[PDB]
RNA sequence: GGUGGCCAUGGAAGUCGGAAUCCGCUAAGGAGUGUGUAACAACUCACCUGCCGAAUCAACUAGCCCUGAAAAUGGAUGGCG
């Protein structure tokens, strides 16, 4: 259907990401602070939910 | 931890540098924790394997003891995953030979060393045609009933030449197992001597 | 086995645990023993007779596969004999006081215990196993009037008799 | 706190010739020539190394947030050397479940045409920046190769087509479709 | 590794949870940070190594700027700026 290494490529671009608990912005997996000025670089971060 | 224990490990290495004059420098680039549990008990009657870290550059402080000059030739070999195996009874090679067990093949691409690798003209035994690894390089092959054969032979890669990725994956599928001097031995020390594993020192 | 389903003298090992009487609630080995000419009932009820006569607290079970014969030996585990070195069995159904009773003293019986530990420990000559299997205690907790907390420190026996 | 001085030297190889017009470096080697101004960054570009061996950037009496600008110029220059000696080669692979992503280039690069993404009728067209030669690869099934010299021109063209193939109103945790940058490499390896 | 350790079996062999609970190989591996897996595995993290050459790390505290910060005729540091 979709080959494994090809899949975990697009996963790298769509899935493994931290997300701001404040402003829902999408960040890379090493993030400890957010980007946005609107939330205030919160650090209330949480992984993107892995689809079941 | 590691203010008194660090000063403890210094006392265990300085003891094996004086008590045991026979030193075996081994390299363990690939190893498992259960693998050494068996090597220490398959050589328990003879040897004592001592594994350390960067601090193995402490032979200076045993040489700083105003006593031993010849430990300066042990300087250029404390680098790249080096640990020591001191033994009392080691007479000569006769023990060093019985240590070489089943250890690296696996022939990675980008390697150089051992010798002129040959593939004797024997029936491979792989599945049907499967000749894309023979045809990409070029060797006369024929399909006898079922399996593949090689109806000629020459040396694939010579000494000093690089091994490509396709000619390395084909040697691992044929079960031919060259290109390795891993967890066996690197450089021996015995009474200020300089051994060299270009073949006289065994 | 290798190329085309060729058995050749079958002698294959498979290990199992959790021995009650035997089992037989429409359940045994399978996924390993259906394919391999072994049954689910006969080779199960024969696992009783050998894993019985006071084996009824959780055991380890190696069963050697000959053509359709299952050799049901009981290989002793390190903490299963120390459970069998207990004040001997209250089995099931009242026992009701579950499994942490714990005073059995195993003085020279751990010595026999660390003797019948076949080849498993890659061992220093019992100067340390007398503490390895002496520190794996939650039930017994020592020779008649002590704790295993203070046997870890000493030990004044067996060192030069085991080698 | 203002730091009195920070600097960093670039090791220019022997293939290339870098010659700075005050603050605008120009870099010419085998493949071509590149240029980049820096009349926003307020540093001293010296060419101290002789015969030609060192591009040395100073900053000077600057504080925390400008001392950071020292190395980012340093890297923008090595990327310029690595682009005119070897050249960048971004590879991107097409991923999909059912509808095959149907790529075809149309001038030399300069027009990447994508049919049948998620079955969509609307044919997506994507220009390339000047100097970027897009090309459909071989020795792989669903794979483009973007070549050129400017890392800046090549990698945003890659993003231009990576961002053109995005799904709307779906769970992109499941619908993992599109053309994604798979390998940031070079043209010649040496 | 001793190790399907013990409790718990509904599965917890390190890992829903808990009493815990230490040795061997030791270099170093917590009877385990987690990913998850019915459980493993597989992966990973502590811990320890291989490479590199000198400053690095953590918790607090305060100054300024940002977030918190949404109202209705257009709009007010007095204005320009
Ligand atoms: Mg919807
Ligand atoms: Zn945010």
């Amino acid at each position: 259907i979709i080959e494994p290494s090809l899949r975990q490529l697009a996963q790298k671009y769509n899935c493994d990401k931290m997300i701001c608990r404040k402003c829902y912005a999408r960040l890379h997996p090493r993030a400890v602070n957010c980007r946005k000025k609107k939330c205030g670089h919160t650090n209330n971060l949480r992984p993107k939910k892995k689809v079941k | 931890d590691r203010a008194t224990w660090k000063s403890n490990y210094f006392l265990k290495i300085i003891q094996l540098l004086d008590d045991y004059p026979k030193c075996f420098i081994v390299g363990a680039d690939n190893v498992g924790s259960k693998q050494m549990q068996q090597i220490r008990m398959s050589l328990r009657g003879k040897a004592v394997v001592l594994m350390g870290k960067n601090t193995m550059m402490r032979k200076a402080i045993r040489g700083h003891l105003e006593n031993n000059p010849a430990l300066e030739k042990l300087l250029p070999h404390i680098r790249g995953n080096v640990g020591f195996v001191f033994t009392k009874e080691d007479l000569t090679e006769i023990r060093d030979m019985l240590r070489a067990n089943k250890v690296p093949a696996a022939a990675r691409a980008g390697a150089i060393a051992p010798c002129e690798v040959t593939v004797p003209a024997q029936n491979t035994g792989l599945g049907p045609e499967k000749t894309s690894f023979f045809q990409a390089l070029g060797i006369t092959t024929k399909i006898s009933r079922g399996t593949i054969e090689i109806l000629s032979d020459v040396q694939l890669i010579k000494t000093g030449d690089k091994v490509g990725a396709s000619e390395a994956t084909l040697l691992n599928m044929l079960n031919i197992s060259p290109f390795s001097f891993g967890l066996v031995i690197q450089q021996v020390f015995d009474n200020g001597s300089i051994y060299n594993p270009e073949v006289l020192d065994i | 086995m290798p190329p085309k389903f060729d058995p050749n003298e079958i002698k294959v090992v498979y290990l199992r645990c959790t021995g009650g009487e035997v089992g037989a609630t429409s359940a045994l080995a399978p996924k390993i023993g259906p394919l391999g000419l072994s049954p689910k009932k006969v080779g199960d009820d024969i696992a009783k007779a050998t894993g019985d006569w006071k084996g009824l607290r959780i055991t380890v079970k190696l069963t050697i596969q000959n053509r359709q014969a299952q050799i049901e030996v009981v290989p002793s585990a390190s903490a299963l004999i120390i459970k069998a070195l207990k004040e001997p069995p209250r089995d099931r159904k009242k026992q009701k006081n579950i499994k942490h009773s714990g005073n059995i003293t195993f003085d020279e019986i751990v010595n026999i215990a660390r003797q019948m530990r076949h080849r498993s420990l890659a061992r220093e000559l019992s100067g340390t196993i007398k503490e390895i299997l002496g520190t794996a205690q939650s039930v017994g907790c020592n020779v008649d009037g002590r704790h295993p907390h203070d046997i870890i420190d000493d030990i004044n026996s067996g060192a030069v008799e085991c080698p | 706190m203002k730091t009195i001085l920070s600097n960093q030297t670039v090791d220019i190889p022997e293939n290339v010739d870098i010659t700075l017009k005050g603050r605008t470096v120009i870099v010419k080697g085998p493949r071509g020539t590149l240029r980049r101004d820096f009349n926003h960054i307020n540093v001293e570009l010296s060419l101290l190394g002789k015969k030609k061996k060192r591009l040395r950037v100073d900053k000077w009496w600057g504080n925390r947030k400008e001392l950071a600008t020292v190395r980012t110029i340093c890297s923008h220059v090595q990327n310029m050397i690595k682009g005119v000696t070897l050249g960048f080669r971004y590879k991107m692979r097409s991923v999909y479940a059912h509808f095959p992503i149907n790529v075809v280039i149309q001038e030399n690069g300069s027009l990447v045409e994508i049919r049948n993404f998620l079955g969509e009728k609307y044919i997506r067209r994507v220009r390339m920046r000047p100097g970027v030669a897009c090309s459909v690869s071989q020795a792989q099934k669903d794979e483009l190769i973007l070549e050129g010299n400017d890392i800046e021109l090549v990698s945003n063209s890659a993003a231009l087509i990576q961002q053109a193939t995005t799904v709307k109103n779906k769970d992109i945790r499941k619908f993992l479709d599109g053309i994604y940058v798979s390998e940031k490499g070079t043209v010649q390896q040496a």
